Parts: structure tokens; C-alpha cells; sequence
DNA sequence: ATTTACTACTCGTTCTGGTGTTTCTCGTGTGTTCCCCGCGCCAGCGACCGAGCGCTCGGTGCTGGCGCGGGGAACACTCTAATTAGA
DNA sequence: AAACACCAGAACGAGTAGTAAATTGGGC
């Protein structure tokens, strides 16, 4: 009475789900949630592609277990639902897709591909000719920030700066909201066997090569729905931004675009 | 749209009724394929006669989890909303 | 992808977590997902494989004039009978 | 509580129910086999129910029956129609004041016909022709047609037989359309006894409107069964008329078809 | 002419109709002298019985107890083409339409309607004088008469709810549509509802007056019982059949 | 260092990781001296034990008893640049992988390889190699041998033996893979697969300890060889403390290419 | 004759609380070709108002469904040592 | 410390003869 048990397509999968203040326990096979007050809430690990857990949750051996068979990757996040550690299968990478990666990655000239490609693919125009990785850089802060500004005059909101430390609540919820799209990306790179840390335009972070691909879509979707949250300033903003970065992953079929657009990106080679 | 209906402690009246439209495979386990509008009618049915029973009802829709459930009573499995997320939580004694 | 209902009675625990990895329990033996067409393949192996003596029956929303397709393992006091290629359920009495 | 019927449209074909007794159960239309069985069928869902010999309904059921706008039909051998019981008020005023209309004026009454044979030849009728000269027509195109089909699927034929294998199947097949068409016509609220081409007969205009399409779908398909000569031709046929009456859509076409034949004039 | 079947079985033993009852006593009944069957709650038939009944075109027609309400009938929607086209006929034109309302009123008052009268006006003065009505029985049983949200009310509609039923049943045991009517229109039982307003006041409501003069504990039960037993004894479902030929006959056929 | 916690819950009282036994015994722990942390079943970790863990980076990984198998480590698909693009370079230059691949033979028969030998000779020389110590091992546990004959679907004894004890070896090589920062991908005698680099070092050192075991469990033929063969394989993995000498053997690997690994 | 509301009473299932018992569902020589689900682009459905003597009658863009296409098991191949076992 | 196999006891609901009561869920 002992089957394999496989995981199921990224895209035939649920967005993200968030548990809190209570053990995760494999009960006769299951995922299970227990509450401090004994309420067992099982959990569909196998059919969800990541399982966000927030401060309070106590996760077991048999629960990491089970989450690494099915594919699904835990995320320990902290305030505001940003990625504090991560867990998922270790041996689940391709070595052709690594080695292409990497491949791609080590020599300048194709690395510099990559990141006119990614320029192209965000913006939907051409890199200037003739410049360096740090220019391009540049060129996306001033453009990220020409977007911060025009996001906060379509929308009505009150802005100052871009603040990424908690020391207003537009942030928090865009931290939320990109937070989120990192999770669910980070999954799909997992799931499509690269490396999360071999970045292009991003250099030395466990997760670069994320923070590029979420860098290529944030601000086509997700970025200004979280600036509409923040239009309405809600009580509890934090949920409500899941919630809708939830529906924007289902409207958009996230889940299903981006491995091929990773493969594109990497096309530049 | 699919649509399934189980229930719990409800008078046979609800049974029979459902029983008009639905394929009983199970006992108080409803099969169908209706129409918006002929499930709102079922689950009048449901809340005009379950008065001491539980009523769970989910049908096929557009969502991301890809189908909806409303519960009608007091049951030991409880629906509970996470991050909109709806999911069923196991009450204790 | 289409709907997928599960009931199940007399099933070892393994067959009742390993379908609450992919579908949400919402009865004692009653369980509603939504997977495709490979998924629900792979539920009904796994049923098929690790109930004993228990009864299960799958249903699945299609595209036929009743809207649904169901099928059944073990054996339960409500049997299907075919009525011209339609599928209904009749209640046997006891013995 | 009330109890509103269905459109028709949405619900099953037709369900054959033989040897056992029709009850209801706390609300539920049941059949009940010799050896005890209890064989629930959803009546509301259900456009035409046939009761093979051998079935003896209760009084309830057809109160039920009648309620959900399901239509009872008593069949006898190879599914022909014997009897039938049906909603009794649920026919809608203007409706039958309309067809009444056009049936009542003779020139209205030729202008529904030639619709009729237009719809049905896809060509239309010839100018300055009475009622008698297109049923002459239309006879002689329905024998063409079972000779094309005898010769398009192999089927040795001798001619259309309606007094008791071919022919049972036509008798079959066709039965069933009647069937359900009538019922479409009780869903749309029209009588069944009021028909331009046929008339004198209680479901004349039933008839009519499937002489419209009889010879699309259900005629080639039932030589199919005969092509297979099989043991038991009745639940084939009966079977492979459901799967038409879904592929098809029937049910979703024939009241737009009938309101486009009463279009005329 | 008409029969009612209650409490057994339909059966066909060597050529007959037989009614099996619950102590065991055979009810033959010969094919003939009957043109609809009416079978009231308590009744099963066998396939063989409409089997036989179809032939002779006999109609069936389900109905309630002493055919208090109508819930079912062979041949839906009518049975008889030329009665269809001929009560359809009538309701069609202005000028017979008229007619057969200046007949409703004559029957229904017993006086004939003033000349020169549209179908609107006769429904004004109609419903004035049964406002009238209304006044006269409540002052003659007494009962506070103010004028429903979907007990007085409840039994007048009661009352209405059975009279419409035997309406009903006669209509359709004469082959004619129940939604074809003259005064009413639109509506799927204005028929009913014409010859059913022709003799409401004539005798059914007065006992609701009276039962709700009594107020008992369920009026619904004891409005239903005493309609069922007017349209018992008095022979009403008799007597309506003639009474609509004689009204659709004012058409000059 | 390195080291394993088992059979308590992980947690953080006054800024330290405990560790909490069922007799009460806290083991407090220091962020410092601790490379990564073995995780064995029985073991619930606290949201304030993984938040500290992910502030220093120490790496976090779930594994069996000894770690006789992995499941999941923390930064998965690797957390490190400069060691993931190492072993790829090294693996994507024909001449790196060769002397990679020398560098196997060498630490794997005690001598070196001989010159002018491409890896598929390589390959080959090491399969007879192989195949002479199986026949050498059965001779010295007087074993009836036919050969390595597996079946995936319905699961002979001694290869059964084998079988488990490879596992068992797959799984604490790629812990030693995981707690050195490398992929376990990138391999250089083997490619395409998973954990092809975890079949070559497991290849390195597979003769040495679990396979006579091997041979020895299966003389002693038990009822349950799958329990005593991964019992034994956690003892010997104890006892020989296997996997702390496992990454400085693959650090030393991989620093055969000469690039200056960091 | 049929059906349902109401009531003990049997029968079966689920659930839980005790023991034990285990830390377990694994074997991997590396790389090229025919077959079918999956997205993908273009066609069909889901209150004021007249007649008499306030009252009375009440009428008048997704979606599923046919199609190109891109991802898996035979076998197709070094290389060595006593023509097949091993990598 | 977490999790599963196995078995006996408690709680709970479906199914089923029995009794009794009705022939019923409006109206226009």
C-alpha cells in the first residue's frame, strides 16, 4: 500500500496560502494545521505551489517531508509577508537547465544578452547601444522611479520615497504585493530546476536571478493593484493585498507564464 | 456547472427533494449539472427545509480553486476564511 | 481541467490524507477539488490502490447531456444500473 | 415551498422505465423492481419519461410529474406512443391564440405549409400549389430519402411498413423524437392537436414539426442500428437517440424553430 | 358522461376496466357511456388500463378529491382540434369576444348586459357588483369586510383555489383550453377564471362566509371538506359542462 | 562545524538555539561554529529558530536518522554564486572535467590515473574495476553472485542489500554536497541526472565501509534487510563520522580544477 | 389504496483513547526519435395605466472546441578486462 | 519528540417496521 507520490503541473496549482499560530503536523499523510485551541485545519499541500508560514507556526519533520515530496515550497516570511527562509526539494534542479544557466551566466557577453533581453522584455523597447550592466541599472532606477511617481498620480496616493526598512502603508502593501510575486516566482525557477541565486543584473543574493524575473512583471500588474489597495487604506491591508495578488495570479495565469518566459529570457544566449 | 450537495440530520422532505433533480449516490450525497439560477432554486429547497441538519453545497465556477461552497447549520467541520483563501477546519469536542 | 468529488467509506486513514494532500475534506469522507484530466487519473490510482474492503465513488464534472460522469470501486447497498446508457442508482433491501 | 419547472433546454432526453411500479418517496419520483429495489429517477431533470409495459404509476407521480413540467408517456412495443399525460394549464394565452390564428385563415394556413416545406427541402415550395399537391411531395421526397439511406448505409428495404427489423427502428427512433417533441411543445405552451399539414389527429402539429427533421439526424442513424442488426435494437436505438438529442442540441433548437415556422404570415 | 375513481386499483381483467379496492371489491366498468375518466388521490393504473383507454380515446384526467383540484390530463393541451379552433375562433374576433361576455354577464346576473357596451366597461360594472356581493355577505354572515400579502380572505381563497379546480376540471373534460378566455386574458387559466367567476358567488362562497363566521382552528381543512362536499352533492362538475357549451354556443357556433 | 539535532523542538528562549528533549534537557547552541544544521526526524522548529538561522545563514537541513537520507534544505537549489558557477565551470571545460575526473580515480583506487585516458576510458576502466570487486567481495563473504540485476516495479537479496545501502550513501553524499554549497546536479563522470555529482563521490567512497556491509548483512540473510541495512549504514555513518570527512574530500575534488575555489 | 409525520429500535460508521513500534516506500553507463494535452484563435449566450359608483376589474467577453507543437521510452552508441559484465 | 498500525469503547446518524393522521402549500 505504497505508492509514489508525485507532485502535480505549477500551473494547475493554488497561488499561496498563509498559516499562523499554530504546529504543522502530518496527520495519517496529510498536512494538517493545528490551532493552540486543537482545531485541525487540513491543508491541500499536493495542489498549492507554495505555503507561506508567518510568525507562530511550529512546522514538523514529517510536515518539511511531505511539503518537499509534493513540491511545494515553504516560505518562513516575517513582517509583512517578506521571505525570511525558504525549504524545498534539493535535488529537484535539471543539470542541462544549470548548466545552461550558468553557462549563460559566466561569460560577459551572453550575461550582457540576458539583461538587454530583460530590459526589452519589461519595457517593450530596445537597451540603448553600447552600455554597461551599471547603466542599465541606472537607467531601471530612473524608470522605476518615473513609475513610483506615475502609479502615485493615477492612483491618489500620498507619496514621499521608496522605504524598504519599517522604521503610510503604500510600502508595506507593495512589499507585500512584490512579496508575494518573489514567493510564487521563486517556486517557479524551483519547479523549472535552475538556480534562485544566479543572478544577471542582480549579483551575490541566495535569490537574484528572482528579484530579475518578478523585476520583468511587478509593475505591469502587480505593482499598481497594490497602489489601489493602498488608495482604499485598509484596516488590514496585509490580507486584502494576498487576496488580490491571489486573484492578479489567476487573472493573469502567472503560474504558467513564467516558465516560458524565463526559457526566453535565457533565449538570449 | 457541477454541482453537489451533502447533508447531514435534514427530514426526509429535503431527501426527496433533492431527489427530484439530483442523483443520490450516497446517503444524503447529491450529484447534478444545473444552471445558475436552478442552484439558487436548490438551495432554496435547502434553506426552507433543513431546520435541524447540515447543508454543505459547492458547484463549479471560475475561480482560481476552481469551484465555491456555502454551508448552511452548525457542523464539526467548520469553513474558515484564510487570506480569502476559504478552507474547512476540524472543531474538537 | 473539470470538477472532482469524492466519497469514501470504510477507508484505512492513508487513503483519507493521501486524498486531503490534493482536496479539501469537507465531510467525514467527502471531498471536493478541482484538477485536471492527469490529476484525477492519479487520485483514482491511488484509490484504487490503497482502499481495502472500503467503497469509494469518483465523480467528475464533463460534457455530456447529464453534465457529470461518475464511477465507483467496492461495493455498496446503492449499485448504478444502466437504463438504455443512462446511469442511475438503485437501493437494494437487505440480502 | 413552491416548485418552478426547468427550461427544457438544460434537462435529459428520456429515461425508458419497464417492469416495476412508479411511487413517490417522501417528495421523490421512485421505481420499484419486483425483487424490491428502489431505483430513484429525477423527474425534474428529465424532459419525456416512456413507461414500458409493465409499469403501473401512482397518483402522486403524476401529480409530481406534471408539476415539474415532465412529460408522462405510456409507450408500447418498440417504443411507440400509446398514451400521455402532461401539465394541463401550463400553455400560455397569446401563444395559442397565435397558432389558432394562423391556423384558422386558409391563406395563413398555406403560408405556414410552404415555411414548412422550405425549412424542409431547403428549397422553396412551387408557386400556386394546394396542401394535397405538397403532401404528395413531400411523400414521394420522404420514400427518396429512405432509399438514398437504404442505399447510403446498406439496408435492404422493401418500403415503409407502419402495421407490426428496419422499420421497427424507424418506429423507434422516431418514436423518440415525437416523444420529447411533443414535450417541447407542452415547455413552449402550444397545443399539440392544432397542425397545418396533418390535422384531425391529437398530435398532428407534433408531426409536422418533426417531419421537419426527421430525415436530418434521426432516420440515417436508426439504418446505422439495422447496419448492425443487433440483439437487442430497442436500447441501441434508444441509447444512440439520446447521444443525437445531445450532440444535436435539440432540446436548445426546437422552440426557436417552431416560433420560426408560426414566423410565417 | 363522467365518473369518479378513488382508493384502488386500475386494472383491464379479460376486457374491462375493474377497480381493485383496498377490501377486496371488483368495480367493472365497460369501455362505454364514458368520455373522461377522473381519478381523485388513491388510484394506480396499469399499463394495460391506458393501454385501453387510448384506444377508444378515453381521457384521463388526475385530479383531486371530488375533483377539488386539478393536477393533471391525458392528451395535454386539448384532445379535440375543431373545440380548440372554435373557442379559439370566439375569442379572437372583438364582436364575438363581446358576445360571449354579454352571455357570461346574462348567466351571471341573470339579467342582460346594458347595449353598447365594451369588454372594459362590463369588467368595471362587473367588479363593482361584486364588490356588492362582497358587502351583501358579509353584512348577511356578519364578517368585518375591509377589502392578501403572498381568515375571511383566507377562506374566500380557499373557496376561489377549489371552485377554479372543479372549473378546471370541466373545461378540460369538455376539450376546450383553460388559458383562452374572454374576460380574463393572458393569463394560462383566464377560461377558468371566467366560468369560475360566472358561479363563484353562486353558493361556494357563502360557506366560507360561514366557516369563517365559525373561525375554527384549521379553516384551510374545513373550507377544502365543504367545497369537496358542495361539489358533491349539487353535482356542480355535472352541471358545468352544459353550462360552458351554452356559453361558447352564444357564439352562433 | 557541523551538527545533528534529533528527537526535540527547535526554539529560541534568550537568543540562543535550544534544542528540547522529552526528559527536559535544553542543549542551547551558539550561532557561531555551526556551518549547518542536520535536522532528524523528530524534530519540531520554532518561526524565531528559523528567523535567527536565516540572519547568520547558516544553512538548515531536513534529513533521516545520520542522515542516512535527505529531504529538504533550507535555500534550495543552492546558495552560493561563486561555488555554483565554480562547479559549473568546472564541469563545462572539457580539460577541467578530465582532471576531475582524474582526480576521482585517484581518491577512489589509491593511485592514478592512467595518462592519455579520455573519461569514457576512464569509465570503462572503472566499470571492470567495479564489476572485480563485486566478484572480490563475493569470494570474501561467500555470496552466490549473478549481478546487479534491479527491477523498479516489483523490488534476490544481496542486490537488495546493495540497493539500500546505495540509498543510504546517496543520501548522506548529498547532504555533504548540500552542507558544502555545491550542486548536486553538476556532475563529471555522471551528467543528465539529478544527482549525478552525488553518484560520483558516492562512487568514490562506495567500496569502502557500506557495500561489505552490505555483504555481510546479506550472509547473515535477516527477515527485515532493508531495516538492518539502514541501521548499519547510520552506525557506520556514527561511528566513522562519513559525512564531516565528506566535504573536505569534495572541496579537494572540485580543487583539482585550480581556479582557486572560495 | 397511497403517502407522510412521528417514534422506538437495530445496525453500521466514525471518532477517540489506549497500547505498542518505528524513525522506513530506496537500486541511476550518457544521449537521439514518433506520439498526443495544452494553449490558442475564432464563433455563440446571460408603474403608470383605462372603464364606472376610494373600490374593483385588473391588463400592457468568456469558453469549449478543433488544431501545431514540444516534451518522454527504445536503442544506439564508448571503453575495458576474462564476446559479454560492468561503468 | 512525531507519527502510524492495531484494537476496544463512546457518540452519532441512516434505515426500518410500527402507529397515527391526512387525502392539503390558495389566491388573478
Amino acid at each position: 500500500t505504497w505508492l509514489p507520490l508525485n507532485p502535480i503541473p505549477l500551473k494547475d496549482r493554488v497561488s499561496m496560502i498563509f498559516l499562523q499560530y499554530g504546529q504543522i503536523d502530518v496527520i495519517d499523510g496529510a498536512f494538517v494545521l493545528i490551532d493552540k485551541t486543537g482545531i485541525r485545519t487540513h491543508i491541500p499541500v499536493g495542489s498549492v505551489a507554495c505555503i507561506m508560514l508567518e510568525p507562530g507556526t511550529r512546522v514538523s519533520h514529517a510536515a518539511v517531508r511531505l511539503a518537499a515530496q509534493v513540491g511545494t515550497l515553504l516560505v518562513w516570511v516575517g513582517e509583512a509577508g517578506v521571505r525570511v527562509y525558504a525549504s524545498g526539494q534539493p535535488g529537484g534542479a535539471r543539470s542541462d537547465k544549470l548548466l545552461y544557466q550558468a553557462k549563460l551566466a559566466l561569460d560577459e557577453d551572453l550575461r550582457l544578452k540576458v539583461v538587454r533581453k530583460m530590459f526589452e522584455l519589461r519595457f517593450g523597447e530596445p537597451a540603448p547601444a553600447r552600455r554597461s550592466v551599471e547603466q542599465l541599472r541606472g537607467i531601471e532606477g530612473s524608470r522605476v522611479r518615473a513609475t513610483y511617481a506615475l502609479l502615485a498620480k493615477q492612483y491618489g496616493v500620498t507619496w514621499n520615497g521608496r522605504r524598504y526598512d519599517p522604521k503610510d502603508t503604500i510600502n508595506q502593501c507593495i512589499s507585500a504585493a512584490t512579496s508575494c510575486l518573489y514567493g510564487v516566482t521563486e517556486a517557479a525557477i524551483l519547479a523549472a530546476g535552475y538556480a534562485p541565486a544566479i543572478g544577471f543584473v542582480h549579483t551575490g543574493k541566495p535569490l537574484s536571478f528572482v528579484y530579475d524575473i518578478a523585476d520583468i512583471i511587478k509593475f505591469d500588474t502587480v505593482v499598481p493593484k497594490a497602489f489601489e489597495i493602498a488608495r482604499r487604506n485598509p484596516g488590514e491591508p496585509d490580507r486584502e493585498v494576498r487576496l488580490a495578488c491571489r486573484d492578479i495570479f489567476r487573472s493573469s495565469k502567472t503560474l504558467a507564464k513564467l516558465i516560458p518566459l524565463i526559457e526566453d529570457v535565457l533565449a538570449a544566449g | 456547472s457541477m454541482l453537489v450537495v451533502v447533508t447531514e440530520n435534514v427530514p426526509p422532505r429535503l431527501r426527496g427533494r433533492l431527489a427530484i433533480w439530483l442523483l443520490e449516490v450516497r446517503a444524503g450525497v447529491y450529484v447534478g449539472d444545473v444552471s445558475a439560477k436552478i442552484r439558487e432554486m436548490i438551495w432554496e429547497q435547502i434553506a426552507g427545509l433543513a431546520e435541524e441538519g447540515n447543508v454543505v453545497m459547492a458547484w463549479a465556477t471560475n475561480t482560481e480553486t476552481g469551484f465555491e461552497f456555502q454551508t448552511f447549520g452548525l457542523n464539526r467541520r467548520t469553513p474558515v476564511d484564510l487570506d480569502g483563501l476559504r478552507l474547512v477546519s476540524f472543531l474538537p469536542v
